[PDB]
RNA sequence: AUACAGUGAAACUGCGAAUGGCUCAUUAAAUCAGUUAUCGUUUAUUUGAUAGUUACAUGGUAUAACUGUGGUAAUUCUAGAGCUAAUACAUGCAAUCUCGACCCUUUGGAAGAGAUGUAUUUAUUAG
RNA sequence: CUACCACAUCCAAGGAAGGCAGCAGGCGCGCAAAUUACCCAAUCCUAAUUCAGGGAGGUAGUGACAAUAAAUAACGAUACAG
């Protein structure tokens, strides 16, 4: 019976779900950002639980630990070069400063909301989900996807988009021929 | 089981072939020959996953038996031929010619070698003793008996093989401060000169070495093979020379 | 092996390869490198050759000659080293280096053509030791090498060795007059190429030639250049073919010629009358018969008995379109002898 | 247009012949067929169309570009020789085996197996008794 | 008469020339392919005169020139052919220029002691501005925005110009005649530089 | 090295 | 192909079928995990060495497949007659090396003297 | 393969012959669940051996056991009310 291959779940559900403020705060969030549901916001939960937990083992050990300095400079280097941490805040007590609202803009729906393509952030998960938006050369249609600096600096519309430079979609085509006609 | 074995899965392979886990349910089982299994590397591990001249097991039987490898300067058709250590693979077709030595890793290496030097090979008496008649001869790594040695070979020493003859050429004593090759252990690989031989009388001999860089290290005198005197091996050696 | 077995891989023995091989150049329709080039034949075989061959003495030689190689203006600046070079290496007759050498030895003649007269003399004497020097170690492809080197050289020199036809076989009389078969076979082929190039005119200061030699092997080898020169397809033959043979006819008739001559003939005119079919032979038949009605006479009339004799007996009557003349003929020549012919 | 690239040339005379990676970018077109690269192939490596292979080819996942793997061999006999009976027949230089599914052909096998000898006695044999 | 004779033929009369110029033959052949190996080879600075370079400024009939392109033909080594379109234009060097009043002007500099002489020209202008508004109809004959740069085939057989209207399109060098037009396919993908 | 090519 | 010679059903030989796969009832140093020895053993195969001790090729002491006659309700059931082969079955056949006078020639020839399988079992001798 | 012990199939009743949860597919309730499918092309293994084979293996079929990602709309205008 093959050794299993591994797999992890990327949610975890909250300790108390049904608390007011609770509720409150992910019904802010969605809204702010056109989260489906609250998974995602779950998932995002549990991701900086886990970082944010390995900041503070971290931070219990002493300074200049072997492991402190790897694992601390691993970790800010990968927080800056997604974009959460700032350049100017490279110290784990930042890195536990940290909150889901942050991973939530670094969501590449935000940008293409955010950078002017899309006039919302309904509108933006639209155009994602429908192809019209291009990572450099790389078509994406995943709201979810994290977007680095680099990343953020290359958002476009597509090349094949009717939006892109492309011909025009079905419809538009459609109704052109139906006028011509 | 009630008889030998003749299956190999590929997780039980020699961890050193570096078989791809997700390619399939088996390996190639080495053949019987000249060295032992899990000393060994069969051709076609070499014909495919190392060189990468053929894409599948089935491209390297039509190679096989188009007779263009040579093992040793002899011409073999089986697809898992036991080569192993110290052994000369030559493709005619290609101008190449390779001497299997490990790597400090531990893994046999493809190392390009010159056909003056593909002409010979050094091998390491493993056993000294009268055959019938009163005809003495010696016993090395890869099964070859050679009769009328000189008499001052003794077991632990190497002696220098033509290929075209089978004949040695020459001979080098196991003594300190000789040049010597590691073909087992943790130390699999490295390569530095004798210092000194610990002896257990009922027991398993062990060795001291010394690298280039005067880090020294103890193995079984299994492991140990003559390759030559310190600063001038008989052999091209691999990138690293053994180095760590 | 005339029915083949089911199997896809079957052993084929050196006389067999060779028995198969055949030196005709121009038949192979595979697409040639040296058709495309943007400077000289010898660059684009030359720079197909270091991808595909890795032997050791093509890796020096492409390492000494590749500068000089570089553009054609180079190539004939410096064609006396480039030669010097070929010949070297190819003396070494290394197999696994041969193919790409022999092939730039081609090529080399190819782009420099009138240039290359002078090396003529040279190159031929490598590959006669290199085919000969292929004997001992029995390997079909150096002498598919060797002989189609030959006649890309025969190709391309093809004005030039025409005119001195005779001073080319001279060269090559070893190869025809060789003990083995086979290099007089391959031999043949590569001059009858040649000889099927010849004008009439320059034919016969050839067809003479070869006939006093005549008067070892090397009336089967002549014996085959004719016939493969008059051959082209099956149950065909070529368009020269009546010209070669109208010459050849004059010659063994002719008194000074020996009487071994019209041997030949007669062997050459049963051979190509079993090759070809009725309507190919009709204009070879055609001047045949004027030929022995113009030179009627009693010092040739047994030379015309033996040859006619060749003619009713070869295939019996049914190569043979009219026997009615064939009874004219046979009149005339008692009109003007052997009794046993 | 369509633009056709090759990398990782490996020479392998052992099996006569040069493998490769073959990136084609076909902007504003769905894809290739292996006969159009074996083509373009033929061309660019100045050899015949039917000593050339290409297999394996994939389509990145927003289209324009695929990737595959290229052999060309030094002459038409050789790859005749070496390559795979299934794309000889997918180029057309070998024909296809008609045989019967494995199930008929083990039966029969079987079939044969219970039968020893020729059988034309038994053949005569039940023919005279009936 | 094959055309290996005929490169044979123009080989051996390049050889001839260069014997006739002139170890300085060999350097020479190893010049001409000098190029293929990617290295500076032309040592000529200290060589110059700078003092008495013949100084002048043609001047040119529009506002704000925006780039300038210069062909020039070369004789190719391996067929022995210069890069010249024509037989009449064999060893004519010219210059196109181009400006933002939508101008494409071509200019003769062979004589070096004489100066640049303009040959034809073609003005673009609201005349050629799209229709459709769809980028990918940008397919118009002429010019309609700004000129910023040009670019000239080494053939000699063509010569293309682009800016800031989003489109590329190649003209026929004698006659300066559009032969065909490419859309740079973005809303703001203007042509900054070609090479 | 590789080589290129281009068509329609 | 006037011995045959391509291919080749069937049949006799040769090799393999102790591999692969599947279930967990049993057993608390029983297997097992590490570790050591076989100077106490067998070992197809691979690999390298290894046998000078009628013959221009012996017999059916032989039959299959194959031809044909039959029995049985009936089989991977059958008997009687007739063939024909082997890497199947049996049988089996004017040399070399030493001591070397002559010290003839001083590599050298050379009188003469000599010597010359393997396997099994027992005994003995050297080692 | 021999005899013995049971089971069970044929018959002219004189005799003859019969034994896998390996692969698939079933029964075990009267209440309920993946195909008696395609290939030796791959990795390997056996042979008088490239070429023959291998329910070893591979491919495909089914399905809210689990797990990863996301559609079921997006953008404006106008009218009428408190």
């Amino acid at each position: 019976p093959r050794a299993p291959r591994t797999y992890s779940k990327t949610y975890s559900t909250p300790k108390r779900p049904y608390e007011s403020s609770r509720l409150d705060a992910e019904l802010k969030l969605a809204g702010e950002f056109g989260l489906k549901n609250k998974k995602e916001i779950y998932r995002i939960s549990f991701q900086l639980s886990k970082i944010r937990r390995a900041a503070r083992d971290l931070l219990t050990r002493d300074e200049k630990d072997p492991k402190r300095l790897f694992e601390g400079n691993a970790l800010i280097r990968r927080l800056v070069r997604v974009g959460v941490l700032s350049e100017d805040k490279k110290k784990l007590d930042y890195v536990l400063a940290l909150k889901v609202e942050d991973f939530l803009e670094r969501r590449l729906q935000t940008q293409v909301y955010k950078l002017g393509l899309a006039k919302s952030v309904h509108h933006a998960r639209v155009l994602i989900t429908q192809r019209h938006i291009a990572v450099g050369k790389q078509i994406v249609n995943i709201p979810s996807f994290m977007v680095r600096l680099d990343s953020e600096k290359h958002i476009d519309f597509a090349p094949t988009s009717p939006f892109g430079g492309a011909r025009p979609g079905r419809v538009a085509r459609r109704n052109a021929a139906r006028k011509a006609e | 089981a009630r008889g030998p074995k003749k299956h190999l899965k590929r997780l039980a392979a020699p961890h050193h072939w570096l078989l791809d886990k997700l390619s399939g349910c088996y390996a190639p089982r080495p053949s019987a020959g000249p060295h032992k299994l899990r000393e060994s590397l069969p051709l076609i591990v070499f014909l495919r996953n190392r060189l990468k001249y053929a894409l599948n097991g089935r491209e390297v039987k039509a190679i096989l038996m188009q007779r263009h490898v040579k093992v040793d300067g002899k011409v073999r058709t089986d697809t898992t031929y036991p080569a192993g250590f110290m052994d000369v693979i030559t493709l005619d077709a290609t101008n190449e010619n390779f001497r299997l030595v490990y790597d400090v890793k531990g893994r046999f290496a493809v190392h390009r070698i010159t056909d003056e030097e593909a002409s010979y090979k050094l091998g390491k008496v493993k056993k000294v003793q009268l055959g019938k008649k009163g005809v003495p001869y010696v016993v090395t790594h890869d099964g070859r008996t050679i009769r009328y040695p000189d008499p001052n070979i003794k077991v632990n020493d190497t002696v220098k093989i033509d290929l075209a003859s089978g004949k040695i050429t020459d001979f080098i004593k196991f003594d300190a401060g000789k040049l010597v090759y590691v073909t087992g252990g943790r130390n699999l690989g490295r390569i530095g000169t004798i210092v000194h031989k610990e002896r257990h009388d009922g027991g398993f001999d062990l060795v001291h070495i010394k690298d280039s860089l005067d880090n020294t290290f103890v193995t079984r005198l299994n492991n140990v093979f003559v390759i030559g005197e310190q600063g001038k091996p008989y052999i091209s050696l691999p990138k690293g020379k053994g180095i760590k | 092996q005339t029915t083949k077995s089911s199997k896809r891989y079957r052993y084929s023995s050196f006389k067999a390869r060779i028995d198969d091989l055949k030196i005709e150049p121009a038949r192979n329709l595979e697409k040639r490198v040296h058709d495309y080039v943007e400077s000289s034949h010898f660059l684009a075989s030359f720079d197909q050759w270091k991808e595909i061959n890795l032997s050791a003495k093509f890796t020096e030689f492409a390492a000494e000659i590749e500068h000089d190689v570089q553009t054609l203006p180079q190539i004939l600046y410096h064609d006396k080293k480039i030669f010097n070079s070929l010949v070297s290496f190819i003396n070494f007759h290394d197999e696994f280096s041969l193919q790409p050498l022999l092939d730039l030895l081609a090529q080399f003649c190819h782009d420099l053509g009138p240039d290359f007269l002078k090396f003529y003399e040279e190159a031929i004497k490598t590959l006669i030791n290199l085919l000969d020097a292929a004997i001992e170690f029995e390997s079909s492809n150096v002498f598919e090498w060797g002989f189609n080197c030959l006649a890309y050289i025969f190709k391309y020199l093809s004005k030039f060795l025409v005119k001195k036809l005779v001073l080319t076989c001279d060269l090559l009389i070893p190869l025809l007059s060789h003990s083995k078969e086979y290099l007089s076979r391959f031999s043949a082929e590569a001059l009858s190429f040649l000889v099927r190039k010849c004008p009439v005119s320059n034919l016969r200061e050839f067809v003479r030639s070869v006939f006093e030699k005549l008067e070892t092997n090397l009336y089967e080898g002549l014996l085959i250049l004719f016939t493969e020169s008059m051959t082209s397809t099956q149950e065909t033959l070529h368009s020269k073919a009546k010209a070669i043979m109208s010459v050849l006819l004059h010659e063994a008739l002719t008194k000074s010629s020996p009487e071994r001559s019209v041997s030949l003939l007669s062997d050459i005119w049963m051979n190509i009358s079993k090759y070809a079919s009725i309507e190919s032979l009709l204009p070879v038949y055609e001047v045949m018969y004027q030929d022995f009605n113009d030179s009627l006479d009693a010092t040739n009339i047994d030379r015309i008995l033996k040859v006619l004799t060749t003619i009713v007996f070869s295939e019996s009557g049914r190569k043979i379109p009219d026997w009615n003349k064939i009874t004219i003929l046979i009149e005339r020549i008692m009109s003007q002898l052997s009794q046993d012919k | 247009a369509v633009t056709i690239r090759t990398r990782k040339v490996i020479s392998n005379p052992l099996l006569a012949r040069k493998q490769f990676v073959v990136d084609v970018l076909h902007p504003n077109r769905a894809n290739v067929s292996k006969d159009e690269l074996r083509e373009k192939l033929a061309e660019v490596y100045k050899a015949e169309k039917d000593a050339v292979s290409v297999f394996g080819f994939r389509t990145q996942f927003g289209g324009g570009k695929s990737v595959g793997f290229g052999l060309v061999y030094n002459s038409v006999a050789e790859a005749k020789k070496f390559e795979p009976t299934y794309r000889l027949v997918r180029y057309g230089l070998a024909e296809k085996v008609e045989k019967a599914s494995r199930q008929q052909r083990k039966q029969k096998k079987n079939r044969d197996k219970k039968i020893f000898g020729t059988g034309k006695r038994l053949a005569k044999k039940v023919a005279r008794r009936n | 008469e094959n055309p290996a004779d005929k490169r044979r033929r123009l080989a051996k009369q390049y050889l001839e020339n260069l014997k006739s110029e002139a170890d300085i033959i060999a350097s020479r052949l190893k010049e001409d392919v000098a190029e293929q190996q990617g290295r500076v080879f032309r040592y000529f600075g200290d060589k110059l005169l700078i003092s008495e370079a013949k100084q002048s400024f043609t001047r040119v009939g529009e506002n704000n020139l925006t780039c300038i392109s210069c062909f020039q033909p070369v004789l190719n080594k391996y067929t022995f052919e210069e890069s010249s379109n024509g037989d009449k234009n064999k060893g004519r060097l010219f210059a196109y220029t181009v400006s933002k009043d939508l101008q494409l002007t071509k200019y003769d500099i062979t004589d070096f002691s004489k100066r640049p002489k303009k040959l034809k020209y073609a003005k673009g202008g609201a005349k050629y501005i799209p229709t459709s508004k769809h980028e990918y109809e940008n397919t118009t004959e002429g010019h309609y925005d700004e000129i910023l740069t040009v670019a000239a085939s080494p053939d000699g057989k063509y010569v293309v110009t682009g800016g800031r209207d989003r489109k590329l399109i190649v003209w026929s060098t004698e006659s300066l005649s559009p032969v065909k037009v490419i859309p740079t396919k973005d809303r703001r993908g203007e042509v900054l530089s070609l090479a | 090295k590789g080589k290129n090519l281009s068509f329609k």
